[PDB]
């Protein structure tokens, strides 16, 4: 009905710095729901980056993600935030915050409620 | 832990039913996800947990397993059906992205 | 994938459980009628008392297994991995809303994660008159996945495919249907669960949950594979309700702590409460057809776990609150009820007691042979001719109960259980009677009280006669006379001393 998803905090960086994105959702809670970052690099394919729900201290991280990414959220603030630091050539993509059910068994519900995304340039 | 979408492309006319097939190397206790974009928008969901038809999408999206393969149908390619379809198998701790499947006219 | 399991060698301890019961059977029946040849209505305090020492070393026997259980669980210690869900099954049929509203709340406030929590509550509804439950479900959580859907008719005569599809996506579900008995909202829920979670809580619509409940489920349950079923310790939210309800909440634990825990010392817990009991979702599917067509009791999903071959457990550390009965003959009515699904399951168990321990087959004897012979040594000492033999015997029934009250205040630790004397006087006039007509049957509760209570006043007046017939005025009979004045007027101060702590304990 209202649902939404606005996530910031992109822009342009210098290689081996430091950002932080974060996507404030609206209509609904992240408490109760699962939150993901979706990274599309330009010309490629949708990639996962890192999952977090909230309450509850489950954080995942990609192979070529973890070391170096960070995942958190805040309930008072609603808002779920990506830091990165350490930022490689391979980072410049468009980061997608997207909201879903629970796990469960074999049946997920999939990524309902998607955002637009924000560019992130790590170049010199 | 890797996962194969068989097309990887596809040019049909207008009412023209196809299929787009994703492998994947396991599908123990994870769900299959059929997802579709356009160029200069976020991907939006079709098809969840395999075969489920999500709320909105019109009745001509099907979704199949049969053990390691997932199938994706449309019976009738209307005129804002070509996009870019995608194949996800989500997970806890680990979750995997399709490629490719861009659905062009002819 | 789980399958019936059965011992490595079945016919060798088929045959060793059906040799004991048989001979266990038969030492007693040769005891009793030894007793009629050894001794006749010249010893009643030896025909008795023997019994009571019998009663009161299974009782130790019973209380030390049950010590040993618990010394055992609190000891052991097990920290939660939270890798496994958890499906809370409610069922509603026109609950109170305070009453659903609290349980709701319990569900909702559980110490367990949210994630790792599912909750789905079936309705008997399919009325516009059981629209409140599905409102006040839907008011209740508000923040999560909500799936609500109203239904046109039960599982057997698509609404299937979106029950499934809504249970098994959604986290909150709230299903209606058409009215078909608490057995059809069980089974629809059991059904739509599916694969999706692996272990399984049954709650009611009445009962209140503590929030380290399900996380000891979860604890005791991933100890071992080979457990099937869990149950827990069920309070009672109103023990001052009446007379009958605190002696209900003193039954409910006495039985819950000390049977429960010495069936899990052997692992053969008999019956696991309805509101409190978790499954695992493997081996329920598997019964779960079968269950249904039987010819919705807890006892009886106890029975198919224990049939399936796994065992099931108990821990005291998992608590909860539901309610009893407060108008008579309802409890009347409950436990008329509950003798007839323990009756028609003593049946059931008789086939497959070599698949667990002997414990099972002993108490199973036991309870079956024990109620008719004290049925049968009470018709036979009441008629017999004299006052001093029902006299006495009233008294040795009640110093039983005493020890038994006493032996249950050292076991908890608390006082209030030597007030469970009245349990006595409840059984020997409602409980026998009851279970004799769910027997039989296998106010319409009124009748077997009433000729209870006719074959009683028959045996009294007829040992009156009997003993009004001799003249008492021969010096054999005064010291008889004082015997049985001291013993009413002491059985007299017993019972004043027993109402008079009842009232000075439930008015403050």
């Amino acid at each position: 009905s209202e649902v939404q998803l606005v996530e910031s905090g992109g822009g342009l960086v210098q290689p081996g710095g430091s950002l932080r994105l974060s996507c404030a959702a609206s209509g609904f809670n992240v408490s109760s729901y699962y939150i993901h970052w979706v990274r599309q690099a330009p010309g490629k394919g949708l990639e996962w980056v890192a999952s977090i729900s909230s309450s509850s201290g489950s954080t995942s991280y990609a192979d070529s993600v973890k070391g170096r990414f960070t995942i958190s959220a805040d309930t008072s603030k609603n808002t779920a935030y990506l830091q990165m630091n350490s930022l490689r050539a391979e980072d410049t993509a468009v980061y997608y915050c997207a909201r879903s059910g629970y796990y469960w068994g074999p049946y997920f519900g999939g990524f309902d409620y998607w955002g637009q995304g924000t560019l992130v340039t790590v170049s010199s | 832990i890797q996962m194969t979408q068989s097309p990887s492309s596809l040019s049909a006319s207008v009412g023209d039913r196809v299929t787009i097939t994703c492998r994947a190397s396991q599908s123990v206790s994870s769900a299959v996800a059929w997802y579709q974009q356009k160029p200069g928008k976020a991907p939006k969901l079709l098809i969840y947990s395999a075969s489920s038809l999500y709320s909105g999408v019109p009745s001509r999206f099907s979704g199949s397993r049969s053990g390691t393969d997932f199938t994706l149908t449309i019976s009738s390619l209307q005129p804002e059906d070509f996009a870019t379809y995608y194949c996800q198998q989500s997970s806890s701790s680990l979750i995997t992205f399709g490629q490719g499947t861009k659905v062009e006219i002819k | 994938i789980p399958k019936d399991l059965e011992p490595k060698h079945p016919t060798l301890w088929r045959i060793i459980y059906y040799s004991f019961g048989v001979v266990l059977l038969a030492t007693i029946t040769a005891a009793y009628v030894a007793e009629f040849q050894v001794l006749k209505h010249e010893a009643i305090l030896f025909s008795l008392g023997l019994y009571g020492l019998a009663m009161l070393l299974h009782l130790m026997m019973q209380s030390l297994f049950a010590f040993l259980e618990i010394r055992r669980v609190n000891k052991s210690e097990l920290p939660c991995s939270f890798k496994k869900t958890v499906a809370l099954t409610i069922a509603g049929y026109q609950e109170n809303p305070e009453y659903l509203i609290k349980c709701l709340e319990s569900c909702k406030y559980v110490k367990y994660p949210k994630d790792k929590l599912k909750i789905i509550l079936v309705i008997d509804g399919n009325t516009e008159d059981d629209a409140y439950m599905m409102e006040m479900f839907k008011d209740v959580f508000h923040g999560e996945d909500v799936g609500t859907y109203v239904w046109k008719g039960n599982y057997h005569t698509e609404g299937i495919n979106m029950v499934e599809e809504l249970v098994r996506n959604k986290r909150c579900v709230c299903i209606m249907q058409q009215w078909g008995g608490k057995r059809e909202v069980m089974y629809t829920a059991f059904q739509a669960i599916g694969t999706s979670v692996d272990y399984v809580q049954v709650c009611d619509s009445d009962t209140k949950l503590d929030e380290l409940a399900t996380v000891e489920m979860v604890k005791v349950l991933e100890s071992n594979d080979m457990y099937g079923a869990v149950g827990g310790d069920v309070r009672i939210l109103n023990p001052y309700d009446s007379f009958i309800s605190f002696m209900s909440s003193l039954r409910y634990w006495m039985a819950f702590n000390v049977e429960r825990a010495c069936q899990s010392y052997f692992d053969c817990v008999s019956c696991i409460s309805g509101p409190l009991g978790m499954y695992r979702n493997n081996i329920l599917q598997v019964f779960l057809e079968a269950w249904y067509r039987q010819k919705g009791d807890d006892r009886h999903l106890t029975n198919r776990v224990l049939s399936m071959g796994y065992r099931t457990k108990y821990t005291h550390k998992s608590r909860a609150f539901s309610e009893t009965p407060s108008l008579y003959l309802r409890w009347l009515n409950q436990q008329t009820r509950w003798t007839k699904s323990y009756f028609r399951e003593w049946l059931y168990n008789a086939q497959w007691w070599h698949k667990h321990h002997i414990w099972m087959t002993y108490e199973s004897v036991v309870s079956f042979i024990f109620p008719f012979f004290i049925t049968a040594t009470v018709i036979r000492l009441i008629y017999a001719g004299t006052i001093w033999n029902v006299v006495w015997l009233l008294l040795c029934i009640q110093i039983m109960s005493l020890f038994k009250s006493i032996y249950a205040c050292w076991l908890r630790g608390n006082f209030i259980m030597l007030l469970m004397s009245l349990y006595s006087m409840l059984y020997m006039t409602g409980l026998l009677p009851s279970k004799y007509f769910a027997l039989l049957t296998l106010y319409m509760p009124i009748l077997p009280l009433s000729i209870w209570a006719a074959v009683l006043c028959g045996g009294v007046g007829y040992s009156i006669y009997m003993d009004c017939q001799n003249d008492w005025s021969t010096p054999e009979k005064q010291k008889e006379m004082y015997h049985l004045l001291y013993g009413c007027v002491g059985y007299v101060m017993y019972w004043v001393i027993m109402a008079v702590m009842y009232w000075v304990w439930v008015k403050r």
